[PDB]
């Protein structure tokens, strides 16, 4: 039986995924003049929530 | 859920890895607090369930990992900052 825990842990792996994917697009597209890299806004908080 | 699994799926996703210099990103771990609104103003206040119900709101609390990235500047010098809460 697939509780609220093991139901919200399998909803939340994809979403951190999502959000790392994310980070790791807008990092690569900014880090390829090489300039710098910021983390506040790379982070999108409203894919998980 | 909240105590164990959260952590667990935080912990053992990979390292981000990036590039020229190269950039690495790890979770360090997560904090939750207690159930708060964001009004408009910004403004901290604990939420109640019953006027969650009655303003249509969402009864959610924030959630905080701190992250640590090191960069790499073939320099001997790997640089890491820490940010804490967010």
């Amino acid at each position: 039986l697939d509780l609220a825990g093991p139901l919200l842990a399998f909803l939340f792996r994809g979403m951190f995924k999502n959000l790392l994917k994310e980070v790791r697009i807008y990092a690569q597209k900014f880090i390829d003049r090489g300039k710098d890299f910021n983390l506040e806004l790379a982070i999108k908080t409203r894919i998980i929530s | 859920f909240i105590q164990m699994s959260v952590q667990r799926i935080v912990e053992d996703a990979p390292p981000i890895d990036l590039q020229p210099p190269r950039y690495l990103l790890k979770f360090e771990q997560i904090y939750l607090s207690k159930p708060t609104h964001w009004e408009r103003d910004g403004a901290p206040s604990p939420m109640m369930p019953n006027e969650a119900r009655l303003r249509n709101l969402t009864y959610s609390a924030p959630l905080y990992v701190d992250i640590t990235k090191t960069v790499i500047k073939e320099g001997e010098e790997q640089l890491q900052t820490q940010h804490q809460k967010t």
